[PDB]
């Protein structure tokens, strides 16, 4: 575990339960909305259940429109 | 649009933008598509006993909708936030009565005030399907925390998946532990872990879920299968393999109940009796949810992206793919039925 | 405006006035400057608060000064503000499982609240993210009862609103006028090398300043820049210095004429340097660069510090063959260690100034990769997030004359990547994960699904980072995982 990663491995986000990356979504996009819809990894992946409900508006098809997913923190400027 | 045909087999799946699609199982092609009201999330659907109306948990886990598949008409709608000052969410927890006259849903509410939140105890809310688009609780009972999947048995009883699987009387609200999970004090083993959000309406007529459990970091990881026969109420569990990889969903073939197919990064075919992997298949990408047709002659892989993978269960090889209009299926559960 | 009127004009309505510029929730918590920015940011994102970046900066400053943390209350968890995301946290299990499985446990430790405020926080979590109690390390227990009955009282005990430290800090807190002046600095950027020079801090409006960095790296690449900085709570230094073509953020703790912290790229927090500075007016010996000398070797060594006066003595066996330059903040000389010099540390000195050690060594026995474990991340390729590099250094170890282990330092090495396991070989991670450069910098692959890979998967990988010393060919091993991006990235991890 690293300070910048999640410890909730279901199978996880930035490392799986086994400590590798194989049990993760392949590709990650296959398990993106499965992570986002019910906010399974809210600290890394933005919740659409409550906080960022229109996050994937321009990316309904994550396999092809993953580039349209923006960052969520309200940075200066 | 086109009304569904009698005797014909169909499959419903929900797609990202906010679609409900009907797939003609015989030709493996999209029969028709319906646009659902409001917003998507989770999009989990189940067919009513009429083989005509689909009930969907949508609008960010806070509303249930009834949609007539022959016309795409929104015939029912129950908001889960009927209590003043609270926002209610359903963690995939909803079921339809055997006669289709009531819908149940456990609501985990949160009172949202001006400068703070207060999490409130959960509650089962009963809705009458006759109430249409403004359905309100006709009955409510207290529910324990961490409740998710629920399925109404033939005798009207409701099997509730929570820390333990409960059997609940929907008239009195009293419930008993039907199958202990957390409090399954089985020696030599740990408590089982269950992560399941796919309420399969399988041909076998059972409420089934997969679980993992350690058999005594020394512990031997195993995969198990749990099942509640919805006809008789008979409960059953059994480990079928040593955990080598993960699977999200798993179904027993209606063709051969001794074979269980699990899926996530690979589609695996197991021998329950022998507790042995008979065959595995590599996928084009991660798939969440399995679905068998009535005869068990086909196996569909759904969830994740916008395509269904059609597999031949015997050879365990992808026959074709059904590309759905729109985007990701996400955590949707492919539902098969005969119109 | 002024902090108090903005508090009322922007927070009131939702937050109840309790008298003399105090409000519900707000006046009962103490956080770091980034902690305050995060709370206000949540108000905008979650509650629709309408506030300009300027008024937000005004409120953060006001709240950071009024309700901040004493220096000792940040002890051991400063890595979070310093954006050290590869830090392996060490907290008790209850805190880690309950509160540190999503974000860092440090985000919790950088706050002080009474039990009721810790309780409101627990209700907010389960209320904003209902799935919380159905997740790993939550579904296996009665999460809410445990959190309210066990965790809240512990959090209130470990991190209380009132403390002796906070009390004394409000009285002993210095003003910003104690910072202007010349500051000699020493530092080190992983996979790049040492850096040294002088930072000129001149005053500006209020608690803000103008900053001038004059210096260079050990290799000769310049480190000159200009920027500004603000000082929160009398010690929390936050600055931005445009050095070359990159904006570097400075997160230092300025205490007793000394600044300790980290300076990283605004956009890439894995690309940074450790930073230590000493204010002029006090004689200090900051660092020796390099901090090692091989027996029977010729080497240009430079001493960094403040008020350096006298003659440099590098210990027994080390010969100062010529002082190439001797200013009060930098003394670069040529040295020669005898082939006979006994291996071990040497107390270095400039006149009567002592403080830093120089390791004389004969041979390298053991090599350690630093960091031993880290996370690299795919990015760019059209994505909204940047790549997160793997940056490494080979730490050499030997033995001194007393048979005791000797940490020599960071020695030049050759870098390569190998599959970490049978799985990584099968999927060809070394071919897709990215490229390990000769300088120890690993550049991950681009983001998105990769049609070329099995299951069109991402350019992720499970790698073994191998360093082989140029001095003797002794190898070392590290572990690096190249993973997916994260779109939610607040000021604190
Ligand atoms: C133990 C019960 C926990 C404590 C104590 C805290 N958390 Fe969390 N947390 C989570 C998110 C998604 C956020 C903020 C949104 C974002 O990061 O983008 C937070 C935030 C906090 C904060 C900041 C509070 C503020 O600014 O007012 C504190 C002090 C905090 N958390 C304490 C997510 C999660 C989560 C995953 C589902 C868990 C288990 C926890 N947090 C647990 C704790
Ligand atoms: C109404 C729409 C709000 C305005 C305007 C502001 N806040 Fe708020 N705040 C609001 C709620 C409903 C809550 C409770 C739930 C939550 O998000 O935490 C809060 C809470 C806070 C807190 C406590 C945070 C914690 O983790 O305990 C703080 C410190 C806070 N609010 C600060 C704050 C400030 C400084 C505001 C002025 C710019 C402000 N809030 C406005 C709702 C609303
Ligand atoms: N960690 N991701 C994840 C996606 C989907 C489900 N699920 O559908 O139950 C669970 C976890
Ligand atoms: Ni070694």
């Amino acid at each position: 575990a690293v300070a910048g990663c999640t410890a909730t491995t279901d199978p996880g986000w930035e490392v799986d339960a086994f400590g590798g990356v194989s049990s993760l979504c392949q590709p990650m996009e296959a398990d993106l909305y499965g992570c986002s819809d019910p906010c399974w990894w809210p600290a890394q992946v933005p919740d659409m259940m409550s906080t960022y409900q229109d996050w994937n508006a321009q990316a309904s098809n994550s396999a092809e429109d993953w580039r349209n997913l923006g960052t969520v923190f309200p940075k200066d400027k | 649009g086109p009304a569904l045909k009698a005797g014909h087999e169909y499959m419903i799946v929900t797609n990202y933008p906010n679609n409900l699609h009907v797939v003609d199982v015989a030709s493996d092609t999209v029969y028709k598509s319906c646009v659902m009201p409001d917003k998507f999330g989770p999009g989990t659907a189940m067919m009513a006993p009429d083989n005509r109306t689909a009930y969907v948990l949508n609008n960010h886990y806070g509303d249930i909708y009834g949609i007539d598949l022959d016309t795409c008409k929104n015939t029912f709608h129950a908001n889960l936030s009927s209590v003043p000052g609270e926002v209610g969410r359903s963690m995939y927890s909803f079921a339809i009565s055997p006669d289709g006259k009531e819908v149940y849903a456990t609501v985990n509410p949160t009172q949202r005030l001006n400068d703070h939140y207060v999490v409130k105890p959960p509650r089962l809310e009963v809705f009458s399907t006759a109430d249409g688009l403004e359905a309100k609780p006709v009955r409510t009972f207290p529910m324990p925390r961490q409740v998710y999947l629920m399925r109404a048995a033939d005798d009207g009883s409701l099997y509730v998946a929570g820390p333990d699987i409960y059997k609940m009387d929907v008239k009195t609200g009293k419930y008993t532990v039907a199958l202990p999970l957390r409090n399954w004090n089985r020696k030599g083993y740990s408590a089982p872990d269950v992560l399941y959000f796919w309420p399969h309406q399988s041909p076998r007529h059972e409420f089934s879920m997969l679980y993992t459990i350690a058999r005594f970091a020394t512990a031997d990881l195993l995969y198990g299968y749990l099942s509640v026969d919805l006809k008789t109420g008979k409960t059953h569990t059994q480990e079928f393999a040593d955990l080598t990889e993960l699977y999200f969903t798993g179904l027993r073939s209606p063709k051969d109940p001794n074979q269980i197919y699990g899926v996530l990064n690979r589609l695996a075919k197991y021998d329950l009796k022998q507790r042995k992997l008979i065959k595995a298949a590599n996928l084009d990408h991660t798939y969440y949810c399995v679905a068998f047709d009535k005869k068990g002659d086909k196996l569909y892989l759904g969830g994740t992206f916008n395509d269904l993978a059609v597999f031949n269960p015997d050879t365990l090889e992808k026959v074709k793919n059904i590309k759905l209009p729109g985007g990701d299926m996400s955590t949707t559960t492919p539902q098969v039925f005969i119109r | 405006e002024q902090g108090p009127s903005l508090l009322q004009n922007k927070c009131m309505g939702c937050h109840i006035p309790e008298g003399n510029d105090t409000y519900s929730r707000i006046s009962h918590q103490r956080k770091t400057p980034e902690g305050w920015l995060m709370s206000i940011a949540r108000m905008q994102v979650m509650h629709g608060l309408q506030i300009s970046d300027d008024d937000r900066r005004t409120l953060v400053k006001y709240l950071a000064d009024k309700q901040g943390l004493a220096p000792s209350e940040t002890d051991g968890v400063r890595y979070a503000m310093e954006r050290r995301l590869n830090t392996v946290e060490q907290f008790d299990t209850q805190l880690s499982e309950t509160c540190g499985r999503c974000h860092s446990g440090a985000r919790v430790a950088l706050q002080r609240r009474p039990a009721k405020e810790w309780e409101h926080l627990v209700n907010f979590h389960l209320g904003q993210w209902p799935s919380l109690e159905y997740q790993a390390q939550a579904r296996d227990r009665d999460w809410l009862p445990i959190a309210l009955q066990q965790v809240v009282p512990d959090l209130a005990k470990r991190y209380p609103l009132e403390s002796a430290a906070w009390a004394e800090w409000q009285k002993a807190r210095p003003k910003a006028d104690a910072l202007p002046g010349q500051w000699a600095f020493s530092g080190h950027m992983l996979a790049k090398g040492d850096v040294r020079g002088v930072m000129s801090v001149t005053p500006d409006q209020g608690d803000t300043f103008k900053v001038e960095v004059k210096g260079a790296y050990a290799d000769g690449t310049p480190f000159n820049g200009s920027g500004s900085a603000i000082l929160y709570n009398g010690y929390e230094w936050r600055g931005n210095v445009k050095v070359g073509d990159a904006n570097l953020r400075q997160v230092f703790a300025a205490l007793d004429g000394e600044m300790k912290g980290r300076m990283f790229e605004a956009e890439h927090d894995e690309r940074g340097l450790d930073f230590t500075a000493v204010k002029e007016g006090k004689a200090r010996l900051l660092a020796v660069q390099p901090a090692f000398i091989k027996a029977g070797g010729e080497s240009e060594i430079t001493l960094v510090g403040s008020g350096l006066a006298g003659k440099p003595d590098l210990g027994a066996g080390v010969e100062v063959t010529e002082v190439l330059e001797q200013t009060p903040t930098l003394v670069r000389l040529k040295a020669r260690a005898a082939a006979d010099a006994k291996p071990g540390q040497r107390e270095v000195a400039v006149g009567t100034l002592k403080g830093v050690n120089l390791a004389v060594y004969d041979k390298v026995e053991e090599v350690k990769v630093v960091p031993a474990f880290s996370i690299a991340r795919i990015g760019e390729n059209g994505a909204s997030v940047p790549k997160v590099q793997g940056r490494f250094e080979a730490e050499a170890w030997g033995k001194d004359a007393n048979g005791q282990p000797l940490r020599i330092g960071y020695l030049p090495a050759s870098w390569k990547v190998e599959p970490f396991n049978e799985r990584a070989v099968e999927d060809e991670d070394v071919k897709f994960a990215g490229k390990m450069q000769a300088d120890g910098v690993f550049v991950p692959g681009g983001a998105g699904p990769n049609p070329e890979r099995k299951m069109m998967t991402n350019n992720a990988g499970n790698l073994k980072v191998i360093a082989t010393l140029a001095d003797g060919g002794q190898t070392g091993e590290g572990h690096m995982i190249v993973t997916v991006q994260r779109w939610n990235n607040p000021p604190l991890p």
